């Protein structure tokens, strides 16, 4: 089921079980931002690695009626306890990424619930009870695991094992094997608690009592106080234009957008199909350009309520231009240094470039 | 992180990326309630000093990439992926794909990508010919000896012409796309 046809609309997700939900909210007269809601509580149920309300995304959504796109931004803060060396260690050197990414100062407040409420009050047409009771189904009697979910399980078994997880998905110590039944009591009962409650339980409730404990527990200061300050943020999309298509994508705090299309614009004048996909020349090219787009994101990107990032710099023609003087097919470019957007915009950065360890 | 994608019939496009960093997060699962919490904020710089610093109420960069194509100011194509920092290189290389080589739209999101961030970090997907890859080395690559799967792109194509959603779920992950009839 990897390609799909439909007349009255569409849904393609990582996982079958949250595609069905997302049809079938669609089939019953729901809009695509009612489809987008119940999908996301199913994938934090059926693909609980990757996503859910423990967590933070980027809704882009085109409003139908008024034709205008807007982003549901509903990324994690750091708490008011956060320092800017909290992953330096008493000698001064990072912390390695295993370590520091399974400590309790790794974790922000999450967004994920505040964003899906947000969208929900703007654009929602079904009752958020029903969007998230089939979630509530698929956790409490739970399902057969696809293969993915039991890869996961069975990498990063050791992370798991020191946390309250070991039961669920390392029961009787073995991981949970493709085709298992994963039945996830305690989640269920947190979607009820949010389906009768609404988000209040989680940012203002026990729910976040509770995250604020196992964040202490595990070393980070976030308090019930960073849960009770969190709101989500809306967004224009950065506009871009390649082979004729106007192209709406994810700003600052995002990288995203602004880097996809710096390495759009560097590569068009190369008009890459004049060389066969699978060619020398194509990998190479878009190796160099990659590199410096790179570069660029290392020096120049941050939340830009505290940075600013140069947008209107990295993206210029002139800028573009000088940057393709080190991209050809004579030789690979040693010079991978990020460039000089500033020159092409108003103003200097508030910020040094200091270089980090490959470590991730 | 995860990516999906739904297109309704009143013309809502939705465009949806969403993630708790690593898989699983930090691992913590919230004792009695079930659900993973985020290790989103190693997505900042370790050493300070820079645009990506730690600061507290404040974001981690993201590379986040969800997107939505427009022809004549209509959506025409969402795309948007998984991965971290390769979510830069899914993204550019399926519009890359679809736009300047004119693949359909499962041939440009099954094509095998590349990821370089830096002269010593190059990841490729499984077809890209071996004598290429020697070559691409000896000119200075880092190619390694082991392909690896490069995101998981879920897109929509809204074909006007035909009256039509089409879907397509990369293959990276058992994802699918199911359309809907009145
Ligand atoms: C799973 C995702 O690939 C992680 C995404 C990464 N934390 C980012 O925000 O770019
Ligand atoms: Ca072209
Ligand atoms: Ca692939």
């Amino acid at each position: 089921d990897k390609v799909a046809v439909g007349k009255d609309g569409m849904v393609a997700t990582a996982h079958p079980l949250a595609s069905k939900i997302g049809a079938e909210v669609l089939k019953k007269g729901g809009n695509a931002i009612d489809a987008a809601i119940a999908i996301q509580y199913a994938l934090n149920v059926t693909e609980p690695m990757m996503s859910g309300i423990g967590g933070g995304g980027f809704m882009m959504v085109y409003d139908g009626e008024t034709r205008e796109t807007s982003i549901i931004n509903s990324r994690e803060r750091a708490p008011e306890g956060a320092k800017p060396d909290m992953f330096l260690d008493e000698d001064g050197k990072v912390i390695p990424f295993s370590e520091r990414s399974r400590h309790g100062n790794a974790v922000g407040v999450p967004g994920t619930l505040k964003g899906l409420e947000a969208a929900h009050k703007k654009w929602g047409t079904k009752k958020l009870e029903d969007l998230i009771s089939p979630s509530i189904k698929l956790t409490e009697e739970g399902f057969p695991i696809d293969s993915v979910l039991a890869d996961a399980i069975k990498d990063h078994q050791d992370k798991l094992s020191k946390t309250a997880a070991k039961d669920i998905f390392l029961p009787d110590g073995e991981p949970l094997k493709e085709g298992d039944i994963l039945v996830q009591k305690d989640l269920a009962k947190t979607f009820k608690l949010i389906r009768k409650e609404g988000s209040k339980a989680f940012y203002d409730g026990e729910i976040g009592r509770a995250i604020a404990d196992v964040v202490q527990d595990f070393g980070g200061s976030m308090t019930p106080d960073d849960l009770s300050r969190y709101e989500v943020t809306t967004d224009k999309p950065i506009w871009g234009e390649y082979h004729g298509y106007d192209i709406a994508s994810m700003p600052p705090p995002s990288s995203g957008g602004v880097f996809m299309l710096q390495v759009l614009k560097l590569i068009d004048d190369f008009h890459l199909s004049q060389y066969d996909p699978k060619s020398f020349e194509k990998y190479h090219l878009l190796a160099e350009t990659m590199h410096l787009s790179y570069a660029d994101r290392a020096a120049y990107a941050g939340d830009p309520e505290f940075v600013d990032v140069p947008l209107r710099g990295l993206l210029d023609p002139d800028y573009i231009k000088e940057r393709q003087k080190l991209i050809s097919l004579d030789s690979m470019n040693r010079d991978v240094k990020e460039g000089d957007p500033w020159k092409y915009e108003e103003g200097e950065p508030n910020y040094e470039i200091v270089p980090q360890p490959e470590d991730k | 992180t995860t990516h999906f994608t739904v297109t309704d019939q009143w013309g809502n496009v939705v465009s949806y990326t969403t993630t708790i960093e690593q898989l699983f997060g930090t691992g913590i699962l919230v004792p009695g309630y079930g659900l993973f919490l985020n290790n989103e904020l190693t997505d900042f710089d370790a050493i300070p000093g820079g645009a990506n610093e730690v600061q507290p109420n404040k974001r981690p960069l993201s590379s986040m990439t969800p997107t939505i194509v427009f022809k004549d100011e209509k959506p025409v194509l969402t795309v948007g992926s998984p991965g971290g920092t390769t979510i830069i290189a899914s993204v550019f290389q399926t519009i890359l794909n679809y736009f300047e080589y004119g693949m359909s739209l499962q041939d440009a999101i099954e094509e095998p990508r590349i990821y370089t961030n830096s002269l010593t970090s190059y990841r490729y997907e499984s077809g890209m010919p071996e004598d290429v890859r020697r070559k691409l080395n000896d000119f200075g690559h880092k190619f390694g000896s082991n392909p690896v799967d490069i995101g998981n792109v879920q897109s929509i194509f809204i074909d006007r012409e035909n009256k039509t959603f089409m879907g397509v779920a990369d293959s990276s992950r058992n994802g699918t796309a199911v359309g809907v009839n009145n």
